[PDB]
RNA sequence: GGUUGCGGCCAUAUCUACCAGAAAGCACCGUUUCCCGUCCGAUCAACUGUAGUUAAGCUGGUAAGAGCCUGACCGAGUAGUGUAGUGGGUGACCAUACGCGAAACUCAGGUGCUGCAAUCU
RNA sequence: AAACCCAUACGCGUAAUGAAAGUGAACGUAGGUUGGGGCCUCGCAAGAGGUGCACAAUCGACCGAUCCUGAUGUCUUCGGA
RNA sequence: AGCUGGUUCCUGCCGAAGUUUCCCUCAGGAUAGCAGAAGCUCGUAUCAGUUUUAUGAGGUAAAGCGAAUGAUUAGAGGUUCCGGGGUCGAAAUGACCUUGACCUAUUCUCAAACUUUAAAUAUGUAAGAAGUCCUUGUUACUUAAUUGAACGUGGACAUUUGAAUGAAGAGCUUUUAGUGGGCCAUUUUUGGUAAGCAGAACUGGCGAUGCGGGAUGAACCGAACGUAGAGUUAAGGUGCCGGA
RNA sequence: GUCUAAUUAAAACAUAGCAUUGCGAUGGUCAGAAAGUGAUGUUGACGCAAUGUGAUUUCUGCCCAGUGCUCUGAAUGUCAAAGUGAAGAAAUUCAACCAAGCGCGGGUAAACGGCGGGAGUAACUAUGACUCUCUUAAGGUAGCCAAAUGCCUCGUCAUCUAA
RNA sequence: GCUCAUGGAGAACAGAAAUCUCCAGUAGAACAAAAGGGUAAAAGCCCCCUUGAUUUUGAUUUUCAGUGUGAAUACAAACCAUGAAAGUGUGGCCUAUCGAUCCUUUAGUCCCUCGGAAUUUGAGGCUAGAGGUGCCAGAAAAGUUACCACAGGGAUAACUGGCUUGUGGCAGUCAAGCGUUCAUAGCGACAUUGCUUUUUGAUUCUUCGAUGUCGGCUCUUCCUAUCAUACCGAAGCAGAAUUCGGUAAGCGUUGGAUUGUUCACCCACUAAUAGGGAACGUGAGCUGGGUUUAGACCGUCGUGAGACAGGUUAGUUUUACCCUAC
RNA sequence: UUCCUCGUGGCCCAAUGGUCACGGCGUCUGGCUCGAACCAGAAGAUUCCAGGUUCAAGUCCUGGCGGGGAAGCCA
RNA sequence: UCCGAUAUAGCGUAACGGCUAUCACAUCACGCUUUCACCGUGGAGACCGGGGUUCGACUCCCCGUAUCGGAGCCA
């Protein structure tokens, strides 16, 4: 009763997102971003794996869902159960309509065609650009070999072409590897829960020196 | 059996056929919707200014 | 609505020319007159063979009906004709609205 | 049903601005309109009365009327394949005098100074204004300034 | 240059926390018979300018301050976009040609200017 | 059945405007301003000035209707400057 | 009979509409538009489907959410005289721990009916003689006031007279025909799984149009047509069919 | 027995039988422009006229609230013209009175026609004699049935057949 | 004149919410209603006074034909309110909240006419409103036709055909798992790529001066997505039987009970009883059981005439001698 | 699929927008006499769910769910 | 629109301008019977809304709402 999905594979409506004039959608079937030891610190995954998309399209929520079991699934095994952190980077706020008609012989009685076409609601998706980063798994240097074939793997539940690039950053933070090195050596630095926060030259100094006084410990 | 209900085509082309002129401005135009407070000593300064004019150059 | 008894407004009565206490009624149309010259025509024309010869309405769409004031200057007895809008219940005689009492 | 009201699709430009509501500045009702000034509509949102229709919003017109409070401008309406004249009598907020009159007032007494100036001496003064003319000859010099050969570069992922 | 009254532009003027304040002025301040208004002379009104105080208000300064303002060959001539092709591509879309051209981000700097009248070591 | 001739009327038009009773088109060189073909004067010409029909825009004036004001006067309620 | 069918010679010139508003209006009409004819007043302009300079207006694309509204993933650090649980507990404005909410600084992702900001393209005005300046006249308006407003007299400034390009004559009026079923292509876009589907926006075309090319085709490419000659080309092509 | 001559011969029509309704002649039903005019009627309730059902056998249950038909007429009901009274100078207006009809009140279903819904309940289960409740003018009775009438439906069981 | 929502901190009964006090608070509240704009010594809340929601007509903007109506704007000449005053006020903070002719009726001027002349009634006129047309530029209006008719329409349905392929059908990729162990012998979830046009829909391009609709009988050809037969490969293939797959459409694929049936279901034989196309092949080839004129019955609906992809029974199937093909 | 209607104590049913809701049956307690019937008395409710409108919602407005009903015709 | 009638305790109903008003039912008790019903005695309870006439309004006059019956109907 799913509608396949070369039906909602390019972006040919506007976004049509859940709102107080739409009011009535299905959930997610994805509800799951983060996996593997999410709660890890900065310094333990310094390795960015992305999967990114090379095409203007559509991804279902289903897509998503079995694209992060596949990968976990082989990448848990594998590598182990916290040998990575893994994150779904798109997030399903389109929602699809259907226009149901009747499918049963002697239907045109009753269909009244093309009349009150507007659909209803019955799926969700993802809309992703060019360039666009569906999945990123941060690990160790030894484990690239693992999750690039976990992301190879997801590739197959997706429609369309999806690359996987090696970032040149430190995990998923937005600076590179010397950098944030050259940064955590003086005291700029300083670990989060899972993320990180950097020391500004700007803002009160009374403040950056009770936070991050290992930089002006000099 | 619908029909087409609206469109704008050929309209322009249409209009520029013989259109889009100005409608033209004139020397003196019209003093309609002039506040009548300021019409009606207007009025009495031109009947002054004419006299003016007659009885100087008499 | 409520609309005063009384009320304060000009009066054209070539004596007065000026704002008046009137005397406020509402407006009745009048019983309709035979001897008008209508209602001649048209019982001529209704007398005899051919039936209804007007037309005779009945796709009646509006609950409601404008309100007309009469108001009667106390001075000189002028009347004058004013409409309000379209109200489905009317009154002249008002108990005003107060605000801090309790329901 | 469909709508076409008087401030139908009014939503964003009667909108007033961002952290500029409230009242308006005196200089609005202090500015001075005679007849013939030419002004630019610009509807003010939190002045309900006096407004122009979001037809006449960004049309400039030339004032025709003065009263208490408002003004009377004539403004040029395309209907059809003609234009009409419309005259609104517009409240002051929602007016201000264009500056392109100004400007060009300006030039006016300049080249009228250049004419009396030039004509103690009779120099063909050519007061018109000229396009942007091609740039001339010239030469550049390398002293300082050697030429800092480039290439192409290779293409990398930056992410 | 400071202060007061009346202002113009309306945060470069606001906000948070501290500091300082000659002179004059503003201010707090003192009183309730009268005009006047309140549950209350707290607000408002009137009287005194006398009994006192810069404590506050007000002005100014300070802050690797928040905000705001300005600028930049910072990002980025990027994104986007007008026009063109019997251009590529199964398509989705993408390049190229002639043009226009951002926002965020980054960095740097600044933190009220001014008009009329009066008055002040 | 043509052609020729003719009186008196009648029709349209020369006056409109008001439901009507009814009243009924010059302050002025039949107005002023702006522009206007053509003509005239000076000028070798260029042009300058005068006069400026028609036509156009505009401000005025006059007649009627409406709303006012309401003199001399008088069948004291008519008249309406 | 608002409906079907038919409507009789030639050549020449011009040459549409399928759109607006109203109608018991939707197979029709009136109305405006488009077209023709007759021309009238003038004679290079009181112009222009264009640019430039100056000047306004806008809230789409893009962008943003450690900026408001709304949606939304993940942890971190905190507060309960005050959410729900357990333990020491008699309880305590008493403590140790678990889970929720709330707060702070961060983090991932979004918006046709959210937005600080904000294009490109399109759009309004202006670029002088009906102008600018000086002097002083009218008024029952206006002012404290010969102070202003408006209209004026008189005087000064002419072809570089106030940017470019072009004008094929400019402006004006009367009357009347047909038409008021549209369709296709690029791009923008709505519904729909989609459609040689339905519906809008801009332009260009077919209709009303033959010609060369696309084997063949209403719309694509090229190019628009009096009759002929010579030459050169467009698009498309050059093994033969087929000119190369 | 009868019919759609020229696509339908039938279960349709008619029929005997059954039932109802109106009428005692200054009448019922019907006709006619009218009439000192007609049919029924050369008639007279074992008749005429108007309907319905359709031999025999066995039966023809409940509902008169609705629509109809009919029956009753003292009435603060309504109710036309004419006529009556007042006012008025008159046109005219205003009052009272006002036939039938309607309404008020009864009857009538072999007149038109109609004739329930939800819960619980019997110590295996199932069902529900029974109870409760709502409600109607009455709640489909005797009989009959997947019938020419039952959607679901090729209903379930049996018989008929190898199926 | 005052400032709201909300939060925080406090006060007997009093607690989550009664009343009081303070701090913060750019509006996170309220402004009749829908939404969007707008508004902070206000356009909000409370209080005082009021009727400008008044008169006279004109002009302008929107819809637009630059018509009407509606609504709104800014003025003029009056009269008023309010406030110390400036000023504001011609209904609702703005954007919606409504209506011709004719007729009737009211108000005003007490004005004009009733035409042989007058008075008084009555009537008709002038100016401004009301009684309403919601199909809202404004007829006075119930059904049925299966006994039907006419003008027309492929501007418009019921077939084929065409575009599309949601649905149907068929086939792939991936591989969590099943399979004693073992992902792939055989299967294969979560997902995803496609083909086809024997399904049904969507559409309305062609056909309404007619392309003879269901089914069956008969006959030919074609496709392959192969049921059997020939040859092979693989197996969770010992044999036998079976399953998967390939090349292959050369050859075959039945007889019957019930149903008008397509479809379906059973009996039986069989090597097998595979699927489909050819204008959903095939009516001047048949038949006419069904659908779908006219007769008639039933049930339900309807006051009724009559209606019913509800049931039942009865109901005219024309012409080739022409061209082509064979 | 469209339209209409209803949703209430264990069961059936009702309600003026105006008391944390009328009646009846059932249940419980006591009495009469062993049990029924009968006489007295009590208890029992988040008015189907999720939202809003008003000083106040069982009721007033929207969507979902479930129960029932009407329509689904020309070919 | 005209005529006529009606609105009264919780329900219904009656009335004279010399009463905030009788009645049967509903409920509050007291009574009477083995009990249940039947039955008797005292109570507490209401003149549709608003104006006017009157030594005195349920009552009469006017207006309005709701209901019923019959008559009428040119925007
Ligand atoms: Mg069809
Ligand atoms: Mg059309
Ligand atoms: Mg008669
Ligand atoms: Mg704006
Ligand atoms: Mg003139
Ligand atoms: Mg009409
Ligand atoms: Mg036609
Ligand atoms: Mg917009
Ligand atoms: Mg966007
Ligand atoms: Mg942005
Ligand atoms: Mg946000
Ligand atoms: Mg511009
Ligand atoms: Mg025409
Ligand atoms: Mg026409
Ligand atoms: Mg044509
Ligand atoms: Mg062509
Ligand atoms: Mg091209
Ligand atoms: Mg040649
Ligand atoms: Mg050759
Ligand atoms: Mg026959
Ligand atoms: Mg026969
Ligand atoms: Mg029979
Ligand atoms: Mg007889
Ligand atoms: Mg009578
Ligand atoms: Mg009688
Ligand atoms: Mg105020
Ligand atoms: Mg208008
Ligand atoms: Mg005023
Ligand atoms: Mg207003
Ligand atoms: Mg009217
Ligand atoms: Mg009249
Ligand atoms: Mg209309
Ligand atoms: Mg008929
Ligand atoms: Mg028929
Ligand atoms: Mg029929
Ligand atoms: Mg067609
Ligand atoms: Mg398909
Ligand atoms: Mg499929
Ligand atoms: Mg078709
Ligand atoms: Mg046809
Ligand atoms: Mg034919
Ligand atoms: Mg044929
Ligand atoms: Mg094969
Ligand atoms: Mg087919
Ligand atoms: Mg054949
Ligand atoms: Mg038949
Ligand atoms: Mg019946
Ligand atoms: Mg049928
Ligand atoms: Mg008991
Ligand atoms: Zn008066």
């Amino acid at each position: 009763a799913r509608r396949p999905a070369r039906c909602y594979r390019y972006q040919k409506n506007k976004p049509y997102p859940k709102s107080r004039y739409n009011r009535a959608v299905p959930d997610s079937k994805i509800r799951i971003y983060d996996l593997g030891k999410k709660k890890a610190t900065v310094d333990e995954f310094p390795l960015c794996v992305h999967l990114v998309s090379n095409e203007l399209e559509q991804l279902s929520s289903e897509a998503l869902e079995a694209a992060r079991i596949c990968a976990n699934k082989y990448m848990t095994t594998v590598s182990g159960r916290d040998a990575f952190h893994l994150r779904v980077r798109v997030h399903p706020f389109h929602v699809l309509r259907i226009n149901k008609m009747l499918s049963c012989a002697g239907a045109d009685r009753l269909q009244q065609g093309m009349r009150g076409a507007w659909g209803k609601p019955h799926g969700l998706a993802a809309r992703v650009d060019i360039g666009q980063i569906i999945f990123s798994v941060r690990t160790k240097d030894s484990n690239k070999d693992v999750v690039v074939e976990g992301l190879r793997r997801a590739r197959y539940k997706f429609p369309g072409q999806q690359k996987i690039i090696l970032s040149k950053k430190w995990g998923f933070t937005n600076l590179d590897r010397p950098e944030y090195l050259k940064k955590r050596e003086a005291g700029e630095v300083k670990d989060d829960g899972a993320f990180v926060k950097f020391l500004s030259k700007k803002g009160s100094l009374e403040n950056n020196i009770r936070e991050f006084p290992e930089y002006f410990a000099a | 059996a619908k029909s087409k209900n609206h469109t704008a085509h050929n309209q322009t082309r249409k209009a520029h056929r013989n259109g889009i002129k100005k409608p033209k401005t004139y020397k003196y135009p019209s003093l309609k919707g002039v506040d009548p407070k300021f019409r009606r000593n207007h009025k009495h300064a031109l009947h002054g200014t004419a006299k003016a004019l007659a009885a100087a150059k008499k | 609505v409520n609309v005063p008894k009384t009320r304060k407004t000009y009066c054209k009565g070539k004596t007065c020319r000026k704002h008046t206490q009137h005397k406020v009624t509402q407006y009745k149309a009048g019983k309709a007159s035979l001897f008008a010259q209508g209602k001649r025509r048209y019982d001529r024309k209704q007398s005899g063979f051919g039936g209804q010869t007007k037309p005779v309405f009945h796709k009646k769409a509006k609950t409601t009906k404008k309100v007309v004031l009469r108001l009667e200057c106390v001075k000189c007895k002028t009347r004058a004709q004013l409409t309000l809008k379209r109200c489905k219940h009317f009154e002249l005689g008002g108990e005003k609205k107060q605000k801090g009492q309790a329901l | 049903g469909k709508s076409h009201g008087y401030r139908s699709r009014t939503r964003y430009m009667f909108q007033r601005d961002f952290r500029k509501h409230g009242a308006v500045h005196l200089s609005t009702y202090l500015k001075v309109y005679k007849v013939g000034d030419i002004v630019d509509i610009k509807a003010n949102g939190s002045i309900q009365k006096g407004m122009p229709h979001k037809f006449y919003q960004g049309k400039t017109g030339v004032v025709y009327n003065v009263t208490k409070s408002s003004v009377g401008v004539i403004i040029n309406k395309m209907v059809g394949n003609r234009y009409l004249e419309k005259r609104l009598n517009l409240r002051v907020e929602h007016i201000k005098h264009s500056k392109c009159r100004q400007e060009f007032l300006e030039r006016v007494k300049a080249n009228a100074a250049k004419r009396a100036e030039a004509k103690a001496q009779g120099v063909a003064v050519q007061l018109k204004r000229q396009p942007a003319q091609p740039r001339e000859s010239r030469i550049v010099s390398t002293e300082g300034n050697v030429p800092q050969t480039l290439a192409p570069v290779p293409y990398e992922t930056f992410i």
